[PDB]
């Protein structure tokens, strides 16, 4: 090994390694965004391909000035 | 012709001559060299993965093999119990040699029929023509796919060696 | 506001998440039923 | 063995085999339609 | 310095150098045509 | 090189099984030819009827040209007597 | 029980005969050209 | 300066079939 | 924990093996393959192709096919609860809906499958070479049935589900993009025919290489399901090939990966000239040639004639195949030699 | 004739730089001892 | 030993030497980005920006500086075509100059994390062997990303402490660099609105921000870190390539497509502008207005701004254009030097006409030629022996209003042909074929080609994934496998 | 009119002339 001062002052940030939460810990909350973000991309994603349209939003070079 | 491009006028030629895409024969022949391709895959792949292991972490998985071996190099019982999974047990090869019989035995039966449909369309017995067959109530000629394909084949007929033509109908 | 394709929108966000339901549904129940080692 | 009848494989044999011959049964009908 | 732990040593049998000089070669006669255009 | 299923052959040959599908098979058969004959697909599929492709005189095609109009504008070609 | 090699016959000749019905439906139905 | 390129790699090709039929490496049984 | 529950149940060896995976497969796979069925039977191309798609309306097998949507609708996803068919059945299917349909569907069907691989590779415990090679086949279909006409001008210049559909989608592309004198596609058939010899040729190097296990002439019984010795000699097939051709295996681990490499490396190259054929990026002409063939009005090529060829089956074609065009091209102004 | 400037010595450098590559691997190779 | 295939597994697990692999390859990233830029600049010409802009001119690196705020020269020029402007330090030669230096320094620090591979940060005090603890680095890296992503949104595309974004009008005819206020609101979910791009990183910056705490504290599910592997950093790859490719095939999206971001005064217009006739509606629907304002049909062309009548010109449709027909849009039609004018087709009743357009599809299309209606009133006949419209039966002829040919008209057969057989590209312009030394065979705008690169390299990067993803869930059988004959019972 | 009338027996009488044999069990 080779410490330096750098090195130590960034020795905690890197020592936790295989440090792991037990059983299914925040997988279920994960599990939500996770289909949150999955719904959300399917809307702009369909409002892209003008499948969902929102008088508002007009998805065109125009709605620009 | 013996050259790439002058391959593809004989290919595109002939296809308007005898429109060799809509006849049996090449379509085994497809058959033969598309599935060649693909069980060519399988085997590659089913076998070069349930290898057994001899071989290092950071070693060519290729030295695990000796010319002049005894035994095989491939558990071909994993191999089956693997791909008898994916689709279903009966539907999966187990028998090495029934499995090399078909390896070799498709794509030469299927070439076999695209040589034969050359051979074949070489005295005018051309694929199918089914040229204005669906018509509705009053005679009106419905197109099909096979409609669109005829204007393509116009096409290539029309323009086809164009100032060696004196008649009507291309009989030769 | 909730223009018509916003309403089909919802009608095929719902008519999704019940397929999904049932599925899991009828899957967890018959998986609970036998497993026994 | 006391084998059992409705299982998963049946379910799938059905879902190809049920629809299959009312297909087989639609289109041979079908050839007696005209014009 | 400590000499490194974490290297191997590299190698190409013939055979693979033969299969290689096949592939450049033909790809260089694939792809000329169009550098040329 | 087995599993729970009842050996297919062991099915396609008891007498309980024909007596089951000489019933169903025929059924399923005589059910669909009668969705043909009886001119209902022809409308689960807006598929036109020998007499359906154009009106008497019109030798155009009913071409839908926008996507959001489309469906009433299908309707429309319908409406020709098409 | 019903003798497989009857049950294939059997099955067997009740193709030829639906695909059978389908190559007469091609110089009749709408399929034709007349 | 095109034709010179194209006879080239083709020389180039045959020069390595050469090569590999007549100085692969002799292949070895058992003992390898 | 019902999950384990859940998987235990799933992963359960029955005669087809269910598996996480299928939750996407099955549901997919049996959709397209479904979709697919349904139309070539039942649904037409009228108000799309203005034309006959279905055996209800008289096509055979080979006629027949699921016709892309309108071009009018562009790239629309053509959700049947969508703006375009608003829930409607029948017009979805009179709108081409059931192309996306089946597109999409079939689409995750193969995510589904690959995975499927992953899981029962796994499971088995032996190395996922055979999803490697899977990936050959995805590119192919993403690129050609989604990439492609997502830089055309709509789903309505992707390839059209069904036979003969098919080969319009094969003369289209030598036609306007000149396909066949492409790099990629050439390596593409490269493999594809390179790979079907392979598959040939090693097969029959090992039925007429084989050991007599038996002594029955159909060799086929006299095989060990159960490894021990080489099947087949190696070391006289090396001999053999490398007496006649001059160059032979020796390696049944390189033979054999050889073998996967190939034709999946072809298909991954076809498919890249194809995602440029989607911005019309194409390998259509030879500047050199065309400006020789401009001052001198004697100098032909092989080429030159093909280019013809793809005039003609531009200018014959387009009108009834590109409809929405309304393309009108009097009889003078057609392309055509003499006589012809 | 009407050909790219740059046509040769793309082709040349495609051909030269992954050959020069594998040989010089091929060499080193070929001489590691024992 | 190695296969020539392996030898970067060498770093594996050297953290150190890892570093000093990343920071070349940034080095050379950069180090490119500065050359390119010198050599954009070394051929790129600035004496027009309305006929002759960047995107004629097959620049790939000049419009990406543009779109966030350097636009200008420090001899003096400016992407706008403005004078007298100071661009400062950060003028393109300055971002140049910049990436060259920052390249130099990566190299340098490359080499020292090289020959100081041991640095004990790296090894695990427990174990005391090599170690990263991945889960708290992605956390720590996240937080950065959204801090600065914020930033980004925050300061530089609202104008608070930054230049802007590139904005213009619906037709590609105003363009510049203006500060651009955020939009939360519903339409800011559109591609084409720019309040959309500065909502987005100061939203999702902050997300970033929230989200990389909460990494920097809680610890990954033991479930998970089982199940994907962690820990072990050939899976952190299998998932990043999979993120790269998807945001790939994502830019090539709305660079085809077009939105706020790829802007056509910048990377060129749309196959879709052309498909729709985009610029040909514009142009009727502004000649028509001066016809009703009582202007003379000379008046109203003639007040059709030069480069909104460029726009609507088949030569600048990425969709024409081949693979290896190289180089700038230029070396294809030529340099573009003035808009010959609008040409307006009669025949000897008088009855107008109208020249059916070339489809982006068509490499080759022929000269027809109807009324209002439709109907085919005249064309350049194939074969002669029985044509009924050539322009010599009908008396074809051909006007021009505004432009250089403003006020002409022409007359004989070959003439009107000619330009019949222009106008099927749309609007007739005058170009420069000399200079360059051009062909005539249409090229690609950088749109067209941005767009082909990223859509091969994101198809291709799946395989990468899928690659390094297997080997990470099959390390184990890597290798090969081994004993028992289990199968068929459960 | 239908000779398919003919096709029938003559078809069934393939596999009745083993069938028969199937029952008089020998020599198949
Ligand atoms: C599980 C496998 C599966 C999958 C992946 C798909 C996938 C798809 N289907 Mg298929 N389908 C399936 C099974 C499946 N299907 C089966 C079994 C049937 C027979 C019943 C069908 C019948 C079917 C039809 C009839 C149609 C499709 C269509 C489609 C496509 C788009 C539909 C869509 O927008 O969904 C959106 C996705 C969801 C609903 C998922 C939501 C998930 C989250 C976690 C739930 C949150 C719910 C909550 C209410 C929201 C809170 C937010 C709040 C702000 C409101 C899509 C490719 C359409 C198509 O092909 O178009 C061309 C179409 O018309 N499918
Ligand atoms: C000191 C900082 C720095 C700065 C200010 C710039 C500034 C610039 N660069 Mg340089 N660059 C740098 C470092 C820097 N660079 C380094 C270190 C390298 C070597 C890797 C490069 C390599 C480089 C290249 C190759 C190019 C530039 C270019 C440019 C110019 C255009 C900027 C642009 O459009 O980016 C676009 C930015 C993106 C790619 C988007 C980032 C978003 C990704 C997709 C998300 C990643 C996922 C993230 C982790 C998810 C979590 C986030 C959370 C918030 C949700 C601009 C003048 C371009 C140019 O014009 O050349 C001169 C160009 O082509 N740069
Ligand atoms: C990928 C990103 C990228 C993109 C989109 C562009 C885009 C562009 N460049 Mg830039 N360029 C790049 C990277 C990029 N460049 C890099 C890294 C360099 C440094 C070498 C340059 C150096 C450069 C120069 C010196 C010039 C340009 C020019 C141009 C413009 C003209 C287009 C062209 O020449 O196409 C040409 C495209 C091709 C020939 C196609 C490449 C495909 C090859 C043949 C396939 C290789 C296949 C492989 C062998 C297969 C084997 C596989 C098998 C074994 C499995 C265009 C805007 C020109 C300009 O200034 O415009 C006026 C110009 O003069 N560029
Ligand atoms: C995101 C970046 C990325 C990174 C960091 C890695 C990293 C790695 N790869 Mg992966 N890979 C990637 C993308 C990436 N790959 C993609 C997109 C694919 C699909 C094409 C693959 C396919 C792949 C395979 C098939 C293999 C690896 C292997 C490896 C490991 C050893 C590398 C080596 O020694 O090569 C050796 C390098 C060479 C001497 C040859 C380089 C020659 C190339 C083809 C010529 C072109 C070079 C040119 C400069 C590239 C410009 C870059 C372009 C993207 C802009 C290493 C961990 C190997 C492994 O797992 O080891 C057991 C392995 O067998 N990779
Ligand atoms: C066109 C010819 C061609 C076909 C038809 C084909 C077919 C198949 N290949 C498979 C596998 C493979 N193919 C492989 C390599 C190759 N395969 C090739 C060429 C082909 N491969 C080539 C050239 C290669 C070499 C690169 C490998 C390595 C594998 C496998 O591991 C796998 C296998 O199991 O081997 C036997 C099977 C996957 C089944 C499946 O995914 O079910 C589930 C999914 C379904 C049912 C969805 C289908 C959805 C698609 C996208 C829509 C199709 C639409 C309609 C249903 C079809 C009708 C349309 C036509 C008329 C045009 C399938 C039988
Ligand atoms: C349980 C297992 C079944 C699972 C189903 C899997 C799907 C199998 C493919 C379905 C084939 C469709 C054929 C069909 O229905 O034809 C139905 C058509 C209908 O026939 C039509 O009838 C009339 C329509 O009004 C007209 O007369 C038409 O002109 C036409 O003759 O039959 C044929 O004419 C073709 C003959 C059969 C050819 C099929 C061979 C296919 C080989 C490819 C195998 C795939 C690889
Ligand atoms: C397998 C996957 C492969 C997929 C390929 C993905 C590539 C995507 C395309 C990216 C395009 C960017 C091209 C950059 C090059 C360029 O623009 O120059 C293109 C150059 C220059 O283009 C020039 O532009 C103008 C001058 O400014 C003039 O018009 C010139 O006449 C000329 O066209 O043209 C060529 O010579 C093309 C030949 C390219 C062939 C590559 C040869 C390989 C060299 C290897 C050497 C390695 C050294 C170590
Ligand atoms: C679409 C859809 C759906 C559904 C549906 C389905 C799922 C279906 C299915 C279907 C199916 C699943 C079908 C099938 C059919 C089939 C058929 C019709 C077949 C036929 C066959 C034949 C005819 C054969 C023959 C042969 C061969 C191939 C080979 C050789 C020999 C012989 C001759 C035997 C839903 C509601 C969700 C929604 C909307 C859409
Ligand atoms: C055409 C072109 C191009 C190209 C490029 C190239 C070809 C490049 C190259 C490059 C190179 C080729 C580089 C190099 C580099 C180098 C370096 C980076 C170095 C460094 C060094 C150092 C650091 C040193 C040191 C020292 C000394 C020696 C002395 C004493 C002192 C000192 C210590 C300082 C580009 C892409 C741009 C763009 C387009 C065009
Ligand atoms: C050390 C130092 C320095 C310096 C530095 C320098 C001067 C640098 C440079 C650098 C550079 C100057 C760099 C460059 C780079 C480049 C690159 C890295 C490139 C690349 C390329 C590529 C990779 C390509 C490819 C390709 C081809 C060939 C064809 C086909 C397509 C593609 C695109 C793929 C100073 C004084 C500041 C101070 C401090 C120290
Ligand atoms: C898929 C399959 C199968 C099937 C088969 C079948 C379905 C068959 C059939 C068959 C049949 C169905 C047959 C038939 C036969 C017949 C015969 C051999 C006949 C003969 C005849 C004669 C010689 C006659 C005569 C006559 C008459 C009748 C009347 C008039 C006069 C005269 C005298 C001429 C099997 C099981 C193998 C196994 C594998 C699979
Ligand atoms: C995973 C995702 C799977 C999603 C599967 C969805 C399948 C059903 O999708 C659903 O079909 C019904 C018709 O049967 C549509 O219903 C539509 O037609 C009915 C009449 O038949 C109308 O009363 C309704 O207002 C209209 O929207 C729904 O709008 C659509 O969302
Ligand atoms: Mn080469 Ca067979 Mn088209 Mn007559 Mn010539
Ligand atoms: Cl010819
Ligand atoms: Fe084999």
């Amino acid at each position: 090994a080779r410490r330096t001062w750098l090195g130590d002052i960034l020795r905690p940030l890197n020592s936790e390694y295989g440090k792991v939460a037990p059983g299914w810990g925040t997988t279920p909350l994960m599990a939500v965004f996770m289909g949150l973000f999955l719904v959300f991309l399917l809307i702009i994603l369909e409002i892209y391909n003008s499948t969902l349209i929102l008088d508002g939003v007009n998805v065109s070079w125009k709605a620009l000035g | 012709p013996l050259g790439i491009s002058g391959t593809f006028n004989f290919m595109i030629v002939f296809q308007a001559e005898h429109n060799i895409l809509m006849h049996p024969f090449h379509q085994l022949g497809v058959a033969g060299v598309f599935g060649g391709a693909l069980f060519c895959a399988m085997h590659g792949s089913l076998v070069t993965s349930s290898l057994i292991r001899e071989t290092t972490e950071t070693e060519s998985a290729n030295y695990g093999y000796k010319f002049g071996q005894e035994e095989e190099t491939y558990n071909i019982v994993a191999a089956h119990g693997y791909f008898g999974r994916l689709i279903f047990q009966y539907a999966s090869f187990n028998n090495s040699r029934s499995l090399h019989f078909f390896l070799a035995a498709w794509p030469v039966v299927g070439v076999w029929f695209t040589a034969l449909g050359i051979s074949t369309m070489a005295f005018n017995l051309n694929g199918f023509n089914f040229n204005h067959s669906v018509i509705d109530a009053k005679g009106n000629v419905i197109n099909t796919w096979a409609d669109i394909i005829n204007r393509a084949n116009l096409g290539m007929e029309v323009m086809h060696e164009r100032n060696a033509h004196n008649f009507p109908l291309d009989l030769a | 506001t909730i223009t018509p394709s916003l309403k089909g929108f919802f009608i095929g966000l719902l008519s999704g998440a019940v397929v999904l339901g049932l599925t899991f549904a009828v899957l967890i129940a018959i998986s609970q039923i036998d497993k026994v080692q | 063995v006391s084998y059992p009848i409705f299982t998963v494989r049946w379910v799938a044999v059905h879902t190809l085999a049920v629809p299959t011959i009312f297909f087989l049964g639609a289109i041979a009908a079908m050839q007696f339609i005209q014009r | 310095m400590e000499p490194n732990p974490n290297r191997q040593p590299v190698e190409l049998n013939r055979t693979s150098l033969y299969l290689g000089l096949l592939l450049i070669l033909v790809l260089a006669l694939l792809f000329s045509s169009y550098f040329f255009n | 090189g087995t599993t729970g299923e009842r050996p297919f052959s062991d099915i396609i040959t008891s007498v309980r099984y024909w007596v089951i599908h000489s019933i169903t098979i025929p059924a399923l058969f005589i059910a669909g030819w009668l969705f043909v004959s009886t001119g209902l697909a022809y409308d689960v599929f807006g598929t036109p009827r020998p007499d359906s492709y154009y009106a008497q005189e019109q030798r155009s095609i009913p071409l839908v040209t926008d996507r959001f109009e489309a469906k009433q504008q299908v309707e429309t070609f319908l409406e020709q007597l098409k | 029980r019903i003798p497989l090699w009857i049950v294939a016959t059997v099955a067997g000749m009740g193709v030829i005969v639906i695909v059978g019905l389908f190559f007469y439906g091609a110089y009749a139905g709408l399929g034709s050209s007349l | 300066m095109e034709t010179i390129t194209y006879v080239f790699i083709f020389a180039c090709i045959i020069a390595l079939f050469f090569f590999a039929i007549f100085f692969r490496e002799p292949p070895r049984i058992t003992k390898k | 924990g019902w999950f384990d529950i859940l998987d235990d149940w799933l992963k359960r060896d029955r005669f087809v093996f269910v598996g996480w995976s299928g939750i996407l497969l099955f549901p997919c796979a049996y959709l397209a393959l479904g979709g697919w069925l349904t139309g070539t039977t039942f649904v037409t191309s009228w108000y799309t192709h203005g034309l006959a798609s279905s055996y209800l309306e008289g096509c055979n097998f080979l006629t027949v096919a699921v016709s892309t949507p309108a071009n009018s609708m562009g790239h629309s996803l053509l959700l049947l609860w969508g703006p375009e068919a608003q829930g409607d059945f029948t017009r979805w299917c009179q709108l081409g809906g059931l192309w996306t349909f089946i597109a999409l569907h079939g689409a995750f069907g193969l995510i589904g499958f690959m995975l499927r691989q992953f899981e029962i590779a796994r499971l088995v415990g032996v190395r996922p070479y055979n999803a490697i090679a899977f990936s050959a086949p995805i590119a192919v279909f993403v690129s050609v049935f989604l990439i492609y006409p997502l830089g055309q001008s709509s789903w309505f210049f992707a390839p059209s589900f069904g036979v003969a559909a098919i080969f319009r989608f094969l003369l289209f592309f030598q036609g306007f993009h000149n396909w066949t004198l492409n790099p990629f596609h050439m390596m593409g058939v490269a493999g594809v025919l390179g790979g079907a010899l392979l598959c040939a040729i090693h097969g029959a190097t090992v039925e007429n290489t084989l050991f007599q296990d038996g002594e029955g002439a159909s060799t086929f019984r006299a095989f060990n399901p159960t490894q021990a010795e080489e099947t087949y000699s190696m070391v006289t097939a090396n001999r053999f090939w490398s007496q006649i051709f001059g160059i032979a295996f020796s390696n049944k681990r390189w033979l054999h990966f050889f073998m996967l490499f190939v034709p999946v490396t072809g298909l991954w190259m076809s498919a890249i000239g194809v995602v440029g054929l989607a911005l019309n990026l194409r390998s259509y002409d030879f500047i050199s040639q065309e400006i020789r063939a401009a001052e001198d009005p004697e100098f032909e090529t092989f080429y030159t004639k093909n280019l013809l060829l793809n005039e003609g089956i531009r200018a014959w074609m387009a009108p009834q195949d590109q409809p929405h065009e309304n393309f009108v091209f009097p009889e003078e102004v057609l392309p055509r030699g003499n006589a012809l | 004739m009407e050909v790219n400037q740059l046509g040769l010595i793309a082709t040349a450098l495609f051909v030269l730089v992954p050959s020069v590559f594998l040989i010089i691997l091929y060499v080193q190779t070929e001489s590691q001892q024992k | 030993g190695l296969p020539w295939y392996r030898v970067h597994t060498v770093l594996i697990n050297d953290p150190g030497r890892l570093i000093a692999a990343h920071l070349m390859h940034t080095a050379l990233v950069a180090g490119w980005a500065g050359s390119m830029a010198l050599y954009e600049l070394a051929t790129f010409d600035p004496s027009d920006p309305v006929l002759n802009p960047m995107w004629r001119q097959g620049m790939f690196v000049l419009p990406f500086m543009a779109r966030l705020g350097v636009t200008g020269s420090w001899s003096g020029w400016s992407i706008t075509g403005e004078t007298g402007i100071d661009p400062g330090f950060w003028s393109f030669e300055g971002v140049a100059l910049a990436h060259i230096v920052l390249s130099g320094l990566l190299f340098l620090a490359a080499c020292w994390h090289w020959v100081y591979w041991d640095l004990e940060l790296f090894r695990d005090p427990r174990t005391g062997e090599p170690a990263l603890d991945l889960p708290k680095m992605f956390g720590i890296h996240l937080f950065l990303a959204g801090l600065l992503c914020f930033g980004f949104g925050a300061f530089h595309l609202t104008g608070l402490f930054g230049p802007g974004m590139w904005v213009s009008d619906p037709y590609g005819l105003t363009g510049s660099v203006q500060p651009v206020a955020p939009e939360w609101g519903p339409d800011g979910f559109n591609p084409y609105n720019p309040g959309g791009v500065v909502a987005h990183h100061i939203a999702a910056g902050i997300v970033g921000i929230i989200a990389g705490l909460f990494h920097i504290l809680v610890r990954p599910p033991q479930r998970l870190y089982k199940a994907l592997r962690m820990g072990n950093i050939e899976t952190v790859l299998s998932s990043s390539i999979a993120a790269v490719f998807f945001a790939a095939f994502v830019v090539a999206g709305t660079m085809w497509y077009g939105s706020a971001t790829t802007p056509i005064e910048l990377f060129g217009p749309t196959r879709y502008q052309w498909d729709s006739s985009y610029f040909q509606q514009e142009i009727n629907r502004r000649v028509q207005a001066s016809l009703a304002s009582g202007a003379t049909l000379e008046e109203a062309w003639s007040a059709i701004p030069e480069k909104l009548a460029f726009y609507d010109y088949i030569g600048n449709n990425p969709a024409k254009g081949g693979l290896f027909r190289t180089g700038p849009m230029n070396k294809g039609d030529g340099i573009a030097q003035a808009w010959k004018g609008h040409a307006v087709f009669r025949n000897k009743e008088g009855e107008e006409l109208f020249v059916r357009r070339m489809p982006a599809f068509f490499e080759s299309f022929p000269v027809i030629l109807t009324d209002k209606n439709g109907v085919v009133k005249a064309d350049i006949p194939f074969r002669r022996a029985e044509s009924k419209y050539s322009f010599e039966q009908q008396g074809v002829t051909v006007s021009f209003y505004g432009g250089e040919l403003n006020g002409q008209t022409f007359t004989d057969p070959p003439t009107v042909k000619s330009y019949a057989r222009k106008a099927i590209f749309g609007e007739i312009f005058e170009f420069d074929t000399e200079t360059l030394n051009s062909d005539g065979i249409f090229r690609t705008s950088p749109r067209g080609w941005f767009t082909f690169a990223h859509a091969v390299f994101a198809l291709l990067f799946f395989f990468g994934h899928i690659w390094h993803g297997a080997r990470t869930l099959f390390r184990d059988v890597f290798s090969g496998i081994d004993p028992e004959l289990s199968p068929e019972q459960v | 009119i239908a000779q398919l009338t003919m096709i029938a027996m003559i078809g069934i009488a393939g596999p009745m002339i083993i069938f028969l044999l199937a029952v008089r069990r020998g020599n198949l």
